[PDB]
């Protein structure tokens, strides 16, 4: 909240600052949404790491329902 | 559409994401973002039920069954008639789940209670999520998770029980059924009494707290307190929910055989397991 | 009775569930229409009755006789909100927030909102108050855990609004309600349990901070509480959740509002 | 922040005797030790047990058949206390074997012990029962813990005593011992096909999953208005405050509607009796009526063939 | 006290700030980036 | 046709238009499935069939 | 003169006017559909 | 019959004119279904037949 | 049809338009995914055939 | 004279237009599809 | 298609923009995700 | 004139005409992806 | 005239001032890679324009 | 690690900034083209 020291920022045009002001906005809120799905990726990844460290391959079930 | 109490409730903020964008009543429904979210996961998953009941060619609804690609296709995708309409339903199922919560995480900030709703429906998520998501990715495909048919998922929970056998010799499993059981208990004793003390015999007042404690001291000689059963009900669901789910993760991913030979172990402990007699030797 | 079937494939389980559905259409009614006893009729957002007022119909009054000769209760009945509403709405459509006017937190609107209910101390079922002061209360003393007393109380802006002086509880529940604090002016307020994290060395209030405990409302005898001075007590700290959250001196609250 | 799961200060004071209306303050016993550690998640008081007649009869009945199947898992152990506690879970007290139907001429070693044990616990239970309505009626309440105990009763008579009669043997109950009630439980369901498609297993299932949604829910509820007093319901019910209110608008912002103080106990009370009742039901009708629920299934539009 | 730019103290030690807070973001982004690729498909 | 205008004097035309809104896409949903159930007029199949698309 | 709506007798008669045009715009443009789909292929 | 009007001194006409709507949508979904399910009177098949479609 | 902008009398139009939006979206989807189920009009296994990417 | 969201005539008219405007532009896009899709693999 | 711009005289171009990431992403990943489920235009295994 | 979240007809224009800029640059760049992608390996 | 972005704290301003800065010359860089990349794209179109498939020669430097 | 701001009291952000992100595309893009190369790790062709 408090300004600035450097102040050399401020000597941008407020019509470009414009143009990055809002490209900040719209895609701040789709940075959260990368950052959910990384998120979910990476649940998924180690759940998957997890699973080859143990010796699945070796003996595994049938398909529970028909067709697989 | 207005209760008669709901007009000096009715203010702005307690909300997470979009500001004021969302945040109106639709009836007595609040929309919110999440609220959009979460009505546009469930439509688009009701229609494509509906379209994969089209493809299966029946129109009775216990009939209807969306079952998941086989385990030739591992974790990759499949064919929408064949396995990939399962997978968007699933994603669909997901996303409405949790924006459901995160709705309700809004409106309690805007109603100033605590958080312990959303809280309680993540531990429902989560277990089903082990069921679709981390147990067939731990096991290595999606053939492992269950149809989304109304009788064709009992199927489904009765091929995966009796491959390790009879499934009732699982520990974490006896815990959970445990756990359930005591929870329904207990729901019924404190509908049943809170009921009987608001409701008391005809002409007499309403009864107090105190003949609660007073009826179950009488009755088993310990009394929780109101309090107590609340956070006992609490614990209880949530505790059968999380064993349920360590049963099922521990179940074709550490232990692969019958489930009684794990209870063999307490048999063969050095200082009982040569002596004759008994059922077991 | 095995194989027997009177028609078609309907038998004596498809009568049995068939039967129960019925069953069930017809308790899920009934539950619904007793669950229809609070808050109706439907209002409209000015104050009149609605267009729209349900597919259930309001079910037959019943009366509860309350103890200590309190009266009885009528519900369904004639229900009034008994008190002025300082807000005015944002937008002529129905289905919008409404804003407040002044200061949300005295006019006990939002989160903040309390219900006008009965001016008298909760009595329990001998007759006496149920919540009293453990120094009044014979024979009672902290039993476990870290004692509040002597600790100071500090505000959801990390500065010292107080220090507590005493120990509200529920006399047949045996356990605590209201810590009293005792603020720099010399006057005491109350404080419910479940908004303080007692720690070591203080008791943490995230609701409110300092400058704010000035404004929680006092009771009028020091040896009771009434259920309305509970009321507003208890909403006036948990609207703080909201309407404090700007003097809230939260690290990430910080981090999130320098993002935004 | 304080989530309210555990208390974090106890207080103690005088033992709370209770109520005194048209009780016999003899029978009641005394004020038993303060526990801390139950201190901590509620109250902390034992005692005091009201001890009747029925509280005496029910003891008596419940010891005996305690001790009875005790009794003959000692004697199946060979009285050694070593492989008393190496097989204490596979220990099975067995009703008697088909071929003496429903009649009481079993031996002593094969079925007898059985019929003894199951008229103990048959007295045990229904005292019990009787304990219950007139504690209630001793305080001058309501008998709705009678009516839902009765609907469990229910259940638990048809699975060991109206149904044996109606197949016409003993053999059909459930033996005393864990794994062996277990395994009992599986056999069942394997004679009569999948009892996984037996419609009123399905609806007993359902409201016993509601009672576990039911509860969270409503825990979860109180626990989140506790910050208002909402844990005193009776008081909420009498006079309507601000943590009533809070409740109702959100479960009715979440999903369109809402319940009362006083009627999600309605709803909570009849979700637990569902449970049993449409089980009693539908155990009831397996083996009497239907011998193959697959089949059944098959026939009425549930199973795709 | 170089100066061979003009910047002050106070506005090298804000600006290096903003900068590493930056580097850093960038920094988390890419290794979750490649603990995923690890796990899709190791390269050791 | 007479006086049926009265009818709103009885429903709030809000809720009336959102009902029939939601009516009569989920029905216009309905029928068309159930036309692509069928093996005929499946418009897709039977163009598919006459083109020789398979 | 019920009003449980709080609609006078004018207002009702114009938006039962509107709705009634709204209401035949799509019944023409259903008819159409229809006569098409019948001259296309036939259910009777 | 002259009488029946006494019908809404006794009935709220909103509540009765919605359940009325809902009822009646819901028994042509039920009868039409029902045609449809036989293979006589499933119009779409008894069409199908006589064109010679398949 | 001159009329119709009297619904705006009826309807707060955000309200509408967060409505509009979302169920065009959806609407375009579902249609999108039953193109891709059937066999034929898969444009992606109809090219994979034209080329011979199997 | 009936109101129920606080718009004039006027600005309903102004409204109806623009949104009028904005609907025949997207049909018109949509129409301009479904005729390159008709083209390349009609459906009747 | 000159007077969309009072389309800013009806929404918060921050909610607007918000909404329009979020969208934006979630679309692009469906998309991509959907490519990956072929096994055709299944570009790492093509 | 509605001015639900008050703006003026020239923070309006302003508005629009930055955000239909951004959107076009967001276009053209989504075209020469779908021309390179094309061309690499067609969908039609 | 809009004046409403300006409500945003200074700091956070210049966050994304240089955001913009550094990544619009690298966005330079994009520009410049897919122009290349475009440019061999229309060369490899043309060359499947014409009748090459039917006559090719061999390789003119051998040993790879 | 604490006097790196000084860094900035040597060269102008500007020059500095347009350096690096020039860099940084060309590295990412260099190192994807590597991988192309291989037949393995070609996402394309696996
Ligand atoms: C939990 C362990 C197993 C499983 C084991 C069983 C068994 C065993 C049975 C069911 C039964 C049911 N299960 Mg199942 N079920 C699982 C996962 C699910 C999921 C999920 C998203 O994961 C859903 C939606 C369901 C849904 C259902 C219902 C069709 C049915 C009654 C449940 C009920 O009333 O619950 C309590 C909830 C409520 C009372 C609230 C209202 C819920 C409504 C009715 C749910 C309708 C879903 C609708 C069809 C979806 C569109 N199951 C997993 C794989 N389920 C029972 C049945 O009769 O099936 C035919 C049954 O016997
Ligand atoms: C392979 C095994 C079979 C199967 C076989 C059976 C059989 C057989 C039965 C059930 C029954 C039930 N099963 Mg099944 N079940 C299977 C799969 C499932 C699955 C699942 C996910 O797969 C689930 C969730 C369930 C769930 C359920 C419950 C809903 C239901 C029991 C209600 C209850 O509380 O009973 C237990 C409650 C009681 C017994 C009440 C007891 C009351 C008395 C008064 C208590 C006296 C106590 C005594 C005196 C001791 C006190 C001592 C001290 C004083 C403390 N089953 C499969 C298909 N299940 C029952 C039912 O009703 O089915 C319709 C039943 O009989
Ligand atoms: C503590 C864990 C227990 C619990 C808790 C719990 N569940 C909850 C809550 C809580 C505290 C809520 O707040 C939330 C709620 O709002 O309830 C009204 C919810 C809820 N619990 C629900 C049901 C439910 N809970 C269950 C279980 C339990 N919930 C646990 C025992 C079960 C089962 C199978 O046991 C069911 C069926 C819903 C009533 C509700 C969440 C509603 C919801 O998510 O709505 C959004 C989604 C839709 C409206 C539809 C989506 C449709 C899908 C896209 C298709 C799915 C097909 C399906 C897989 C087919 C299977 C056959
Ligand atoms: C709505 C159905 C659910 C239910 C309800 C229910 N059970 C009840 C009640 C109610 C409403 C009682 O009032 C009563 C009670 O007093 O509970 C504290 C009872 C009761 N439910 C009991 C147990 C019980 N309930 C179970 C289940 C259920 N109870 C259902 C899920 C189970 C299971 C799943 O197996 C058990 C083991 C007891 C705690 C109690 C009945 C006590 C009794 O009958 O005692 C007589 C027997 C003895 C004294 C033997 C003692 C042996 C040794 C001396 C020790
Ligand atoms: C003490 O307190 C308590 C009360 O209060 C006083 C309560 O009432 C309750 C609440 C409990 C009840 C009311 C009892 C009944 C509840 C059950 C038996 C549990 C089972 C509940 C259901 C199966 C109902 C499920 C209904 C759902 C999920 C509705 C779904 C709605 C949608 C999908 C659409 C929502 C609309 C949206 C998102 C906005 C519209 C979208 C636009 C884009 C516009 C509890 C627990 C309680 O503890
Ligand atoms: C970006 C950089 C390049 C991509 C990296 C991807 C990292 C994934 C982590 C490791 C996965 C892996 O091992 O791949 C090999 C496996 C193939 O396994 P397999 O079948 O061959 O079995 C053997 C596996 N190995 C050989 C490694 C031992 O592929 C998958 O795991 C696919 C599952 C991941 C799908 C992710 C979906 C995201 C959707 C959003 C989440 C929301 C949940 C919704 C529910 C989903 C239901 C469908
Ligand atoms: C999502 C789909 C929900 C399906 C449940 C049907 C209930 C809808 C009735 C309703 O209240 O609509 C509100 C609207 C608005 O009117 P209303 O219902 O709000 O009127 C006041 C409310 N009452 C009368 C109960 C006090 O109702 C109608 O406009 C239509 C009236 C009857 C016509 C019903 C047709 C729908 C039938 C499909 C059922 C399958
Ligand atoms: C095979 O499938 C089977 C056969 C099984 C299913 C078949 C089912 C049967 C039951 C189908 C039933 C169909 C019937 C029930 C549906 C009929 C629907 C019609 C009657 C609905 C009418 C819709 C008319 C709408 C489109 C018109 C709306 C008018 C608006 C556009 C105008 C706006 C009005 C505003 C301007 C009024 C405001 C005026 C001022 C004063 C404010
Ligand atoms: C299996 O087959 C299936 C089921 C898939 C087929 C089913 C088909 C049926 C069921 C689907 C039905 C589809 C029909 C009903 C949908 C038609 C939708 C029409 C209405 C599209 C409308 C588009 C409107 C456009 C997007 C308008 C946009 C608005 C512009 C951006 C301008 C708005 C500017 C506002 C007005 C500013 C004005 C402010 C004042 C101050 C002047
Ligand atoms: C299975 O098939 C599926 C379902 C996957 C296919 C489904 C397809 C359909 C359903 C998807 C629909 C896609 C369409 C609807 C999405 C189109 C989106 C368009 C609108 C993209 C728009 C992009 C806008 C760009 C990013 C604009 C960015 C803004 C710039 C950064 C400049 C902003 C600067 C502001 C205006 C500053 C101005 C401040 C004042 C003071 C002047
Ligand atoms: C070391 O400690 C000692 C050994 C001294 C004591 C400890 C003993 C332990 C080992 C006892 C173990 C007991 C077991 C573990 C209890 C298990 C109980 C099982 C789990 C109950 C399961 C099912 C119960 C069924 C449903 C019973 C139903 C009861 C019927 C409804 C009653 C029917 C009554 C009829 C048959 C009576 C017919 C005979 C008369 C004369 C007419
Ligand atoms: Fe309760």
């Amino acid at each position: 909240a408090d300004k600035t020291i450097f102040n050399d920022h401020l000597n941008t045009n407020p019509k470009t600052n414009l143009r990055l002001w809002v490209a900040f906005q719209m895609m701040k809120g789709a940075g959260w949404a990368g950052g959910v799905f990384f998120g979910t990726l990476l649940l998924i990844g180690f759940f998957r790491v997890v699973g080859r460290m143990l010796p699945i391959q070796e003996n595994q079930a049938p398909a529970p329902n028909i067709t697989g | 559409a207005l209760l008669s109490f709901e007009r000096k409730y009715r203010v702005p903020g307690g909300t997470l994401v979009g500001g004021n964008l969302f945040d109106f009543w639709v009836g007595p429904f609040y929309v919110g973002f999440f609220g959009v979210a979460t009505f546009f996961f469930a439509a688009l998953g009701i229609i494509l039920i509906a379209w994969s009941a089209v493809l299966q060619g029946t129109w009775n609804p216990q009939l209807i069954s969306v079952y998941p690609p086989a385990l030739e296709y591992g974790l990759g995708g499949a064919p929408l008639a064949k396995g990939g309409l399962w997978q968007i339903i699933t994603i669909c199922a997901t996303g409405a789940f949790v924006s459901w919560a995160l709705r309700e995480v809004e409106i309690c900030r805007k109603l100033g209670i605590g958080y312990h709703i959303p809280f309680a429906f993540a531990f429902a998520i989560l277990a089903y999520l082990t069921l679709v998501l981390f147990r067939p990715v731990m096991m290595g495909a999606w053939g492992y998770a269950f149809p989304y048919g109304i009788w064709t998922h009992l199927d489904w929970v009765s091929n995966t029980g009796y491959t390790y056998g009879n499934f009732h010799y699982n520990p974490a499993h006896m815990i959970a059924i445990s756990f359930f059981f005591t929870n329904a208990l207990a729901l019924a004793l404190h509908g049943a009494l809170v009921l009987s003390a608001a409701n008391p015999e005809k002409g007499k007042e309403m009864r107090t707290p105190d003949h609660e404690d007073t009826f179950f001291r009488d009755l088993v000689g310990y009394s929780i307190g109101t309090l107590g059963i609340h956070r006992l009900g609490l614990l209880l669901s949530l505790s059968a929910v999380f064993f349920s789910a360590l049963c099922m993760i521990i179940t074709g991913t550490i232990w692969f055989d019958q489930w009684v030979d794990w209870w063999q172990w307490w048999v063969k402990l050095p200082w009982w397991a040569n002596i004759p007699g008994g059922i077991n030797g | 009775m095995v194989g027997v079937t009177a028609f078609g494939n309907f038998d004596l389980a498809s009568l049995a569930i068939y039967s129960f559905w019925i069953f069930l259409a017809g308790l899920i009614y009934y539950l619904q229409t007793e669950n229809m006893r609070e808050g109706y009729p439907l209002e409209n957002e000015d104050g009149t009755p609605a267009a729209n007022q349900g597919p259930f119909p309001l079910p037959k009054p019943k009366t509860f006789i309350l103890p200590h000769g309190r009266g009885t209760l009528t519900v369904p009945g004639p229900e009034s909100e008994d008190r002025p509403i300082a807000l005015a709405r944002t937008a002529v459509s129905e289905g919008f927030p409404h804003a407040p006017t002044g200061d949300p937190m005295k006019d006990g609107v939002g989160p903040a909102s309390w219900v006008a209910r009965r001016d008298l101390p909760e009595l329990d079922g001998h007759g006496h108050n149920k919540i009293k002061p453990m120094k009044a209360a014979a024979g009672f003393h902290v039993s476990a855990g870290k004692n509040p007393i002597g600790l100071p109380v500090r505000g959801c802006d990390l500065e010292i609004a107080g220090k507590v002086v005493d120990i509200w509880v529920d006399i047949p529940e045996q356990m605590a309600r209201f810590l009293e604090v005792e603020l720099k002016d010399g006057s005491t307020r109350l404080l419910p349990m479940q908004m303080v994290k007692v720690q070591s060395n203080r008791v943490h209030v995230n609701a409110l901070s300092s400058d704010l405990f000035a404004g929680i409302p006092t009771i009028k005898s020091p040896t009771e509480v009434t259920l309305l001075e509970e009321d507003k007590i208890c909403g006036y700290v948990a609207g703080g959740l909201m309407y404090a959250a700007p003097k809230r001196k939260s690290v990430v609250a910080a981090m999130l509002a320098e993002y935004a | 922040e304080y989530q309210n799961i555990f208390s974090q200060v106890q207080v103690r004071g005088p033992a709370d005797l209770g109520m005194t209306e048209d009780v016999n303050l003899a029978n009641r016993s005394g004020v038993g030790p303060f526990s801390t550690l139950l201190g901590w998640f509620g109250n902390a008081q034992l005692g005091p047990i009201y001890l009747g007649s029925l509280g005496v009869l029910s003891l008596f009945s419940g010891l005996m058949w305690f001790f009875t199947i005790g009794i003959w898992f000692w004697y199946q152990a060979g009285w050694n206390p070593a492989v008393f506690l190496r097989d204490l879970f596979f220990f099975s007290l067995e009703p008697p074997a088909p071929e003496y139907g429903l009649s009481f001429a079993a031996p002593l070693k094969e079925g007898g012990l059985w019929l003894i044990a199951s008229f103990f616990m048959f007295v045990a239970v229904w005292s019990w029962w009787g304990r219950t309505y007139l504690r209630a009626q001793a305080l001058g309440m309501g008998k709705h813990t009678a009516w839902a105990f009765l609907s469990a009763i229910w259940l638990w008579m048809v699975l060991g005593f109206i149904r044996p009669i109606l197949m016409g043997s003993w053999s059909e109950a459930v033996p005393y011992g864990i794994f062996s009630h277990l395994d009992w439980t599986n056999n069942f369901s394997l004679v009569h096909g999948n009892l996984f498609y037996n419609p009123f297993h399905g609806l007993s299932i359902a409201f016993l999953y509601g009672s576990a949604l039911l509860f969270a829910m409503h825990g979860a509820t109180i626990l989140a208005v506790s910050r208002f007093g909402g844990e005193r319901e009776l008081e909420q019910i009498a006079d309507r405050g601000t943590a009533a209110e809070r409740a109702a608008l959100f479960w009715r912002w979440t999903m369109g509607f809402n319940a009362t103080m006083e009627g999600i106990h309605r709803w909570a009370i009849w979700m637990a009796v569902l449970v049993t009742l449409t089980g009693g039901i539908g155990i009831l009708l397996s083996g009497t009526v239907v011998d193959n629920w697959y089949v059944w299934g098959q026939n009425h539009g549930m199973a795709p063939l | 006290d170089l100066g061979y730019t003009g910047l002050t103290d106070e506005q090298a030690q804000e600006l290096h700030s903003v900068y590493m807070s930056g580097l850093w973001l960038f920094s988390a982004v890419a290794i979750v980036a490649h603990l995923a690729v690890y796990i899709w498909r190791p390269w050791f | 046709m007479s006086k049926f205008y009265k009818i709103w004097m009885i429903f709030d035309p809000r809720r009336v238009f959102v009902a029939q809104g939601v009516f009569l896409f989920l029905l216009a949903v309905m029928i068309h499935l159930i036309l692509l159930s069928t093996p005929s007029y499946n418009w897709l199949e039977i163009s598919a069939a006459k083109y020789n698309r398979v």
